[PDB]
RNA sequence: UGGAGGUGAUUUAAAUGC
RNA sequence: GAGCCCGGGCUCCGUGAGGGGGGAGAAGUCGUAACAAGGUAACCGUAGGGGAACCUACGGCUCGAUCACCUCCU
RNA sequence: CCCGCCGCCUGGGGAGUACGGCCGCAAGGCUGAAACUUAAAGGAAUUGGCGGGGGAGCACUACAAGGGGUGGAGCGUGCGGUUU
């Protein structure tokens, strides 16, 4: 039984666009905005996140349109599941 | 004029992959000074290797854009 | 170290003193 | 001779020595000139009212991460841009943009923002001349405009 | 028993890690 | 005999494109500089050169190196 | 341990820098901050681990010496992966 976490609340799917260094990445989000996102230390010490990865972004409560935290990074098999379920589109992944 | 160029990834040491730049006319263009300028743009190590410049890491777009800034034809440059 | 710094300080000084002289 | 001249008539040397060597206490020097009083806006004061230009949230320091509630307020006569740390949990709520916000320092005027916060020199007490610790408790008074 | 010089010096052992 | 005015000089307050550095953030890159003789001892003042850490020359110093070889001293 | 005088210091980093002045042909020197930031900077000794630090000594998961073999094939097996 495959199970895949989903964005909740005001969280958004995003594709990592650029590594900015020191736990920061620009992420192209499913609402069509690029957000500058922090990777929390807890996540940094668990996973390797790279350009092109699909992630869940939590927008910050202030400047919500410009900033967020990355809270999850999907594996490739999870990405394929999300595609099949229509949660994201191939056009979105490629950009 | 007519000066073409190739910019692509080239195996290197620690990091991931170097960057190779070739195709300059070595009788007109000083690769030593070009390399020094490029090394400042990428903030990485590098050398002139024969008639090419090798930079540590992946700086293909950076290099291409800087070369255009320096007066080299946009259409003479290919990133692979 | 103090090699570093002395020449960094000197280069800063010169370059800037070049920018003042100019 | 452990330093000092000792001798009846010498004293003046003493008298200037001290003073010469007093100015190695940063604090003393600073007050006696009044650098404490000139730099870190206020014009010295206990507190200052100012209009809340916007609300901003910033990141925490080195071992830490958490969204502190900070305002941007402009002191009115001072006419200076101050970013500021807001006490309390919910708070950022009870502060509407363009209410008056009185501002103080927090934890030694030296410059020292508390350990967590990078910048913030200062504290907020008030929203429309009623404070934040009064608005964390529901009963006491609740806000207007 | 513990201290100061003077000169051979050894390249056969490789950069990095939150 | 004031204020007032006029022309010039000098200085100071409110404020401005642009520009310098600091204490930082520590997930990108380059290298291995120092800390073990750090793998060419290290530092030092001076001078030149190198993208960078830095290298080299000349003089100094040990806060200097590990045996070995030679020399002295309770 | 006392008595006399003199220079210098007053946490770190900013910075031995800016500005100003003085001196110097030039290179530079002498004099010399502040904004800001930090709960350390530092010193000696102790222990341990470590060094392509030095001496002594062992080992057979060590190396030499030596005999055999794995890595080539087929098959058995457990795994990585993929598939389901």
């Amino acid at each position: 039984v495959i199970r895949v976490p989903l964005p909740e609340g005001n969280q958004l799917f995003g594709v990592v666009e650029q590594a900015l260094g020191a736990g920061w990445m620009d992420v192209r989000c499913e609402d069509g905005k690029i957000r500058r996102c922090r990777i929390p230390g807890k996540l940094r010490r668990r996973v390797w996140i790279r350009v092109g990865d699909l992630v869940i972004v939590q927008p910050w409560p202030v400047q919500s349109d410009k900033r967020g935290d990355i809270v999850y990074r999907y594996t490739q098999t999870q990405v394929d599941w999300l595609l099949r379920k229509g949660k994201i589109t191939q056009e979105f992944l490629t950009g | 004029e007519e000066q073409k160029i190739k910019i692509y990834v080239t195996k290197r040491r620690f990091g991931k992959l170097m960057t190779i730049i070739e195709g300059f006319d070595t009788s007109v263009i000083d690769l030593k000074e070009l390399a020094k300028k490029l090394k400042d743009i990428c903030a990485c190590g590098g050398t002139v290797k024969d008639n090419t410049i090798e930079l540590q890491g992946d700086h293909r777009k950076k290099v291409a854009e800087e070369l255009v800034k320096m007066g080299f034809s946009r259409d003479s440059i290919e990133i692979r | 170290m103090r090699w570093k710094w002395i020449k960094k300080r000197i280069r800063r000084l010169k370059r800037q003193r070049k920018k003042e002289r100019g | 001779g452990k330093k000092a001249p000792n001798g009846e008539f010498a004293g003046r040397k003493l008298k200037l020595k001290r003073k010469k060597f007093r100015w190695s206490d940063i604090r003393y020097k600073r007050r006696v000139l009044r650098l404490k009083e000139k730099s870190d806006p206020l014009e010295g004061a206990p507190q200052a009212r100012g209009i809340v230009l916007e609300k901003i949230a910033v990141e925490a320091k080195q071992p830490n991460s958490g969204m502190r509630k900070a305002v941007r307020v402009q002191l009115i006569k001072n006419g200076k841009v101050v970013t500021a740390f807001c006490p309390g949990d919910g708070a950022i709520k009870f502060i509407d943009e363009h209410d008056e916000v009185i501002i103080e320092g927090i934890g030694g005027p030296k410059g020292g923002s508390m350990g967590d916060i990078p910048g913030i020199r200062y504290k907020v007490v008030k929203v429309n001349r009623v404070s934040l610790k009064e608005l964390v408790k529901g009963r006491k008074e609740k806000p207007r405009r």
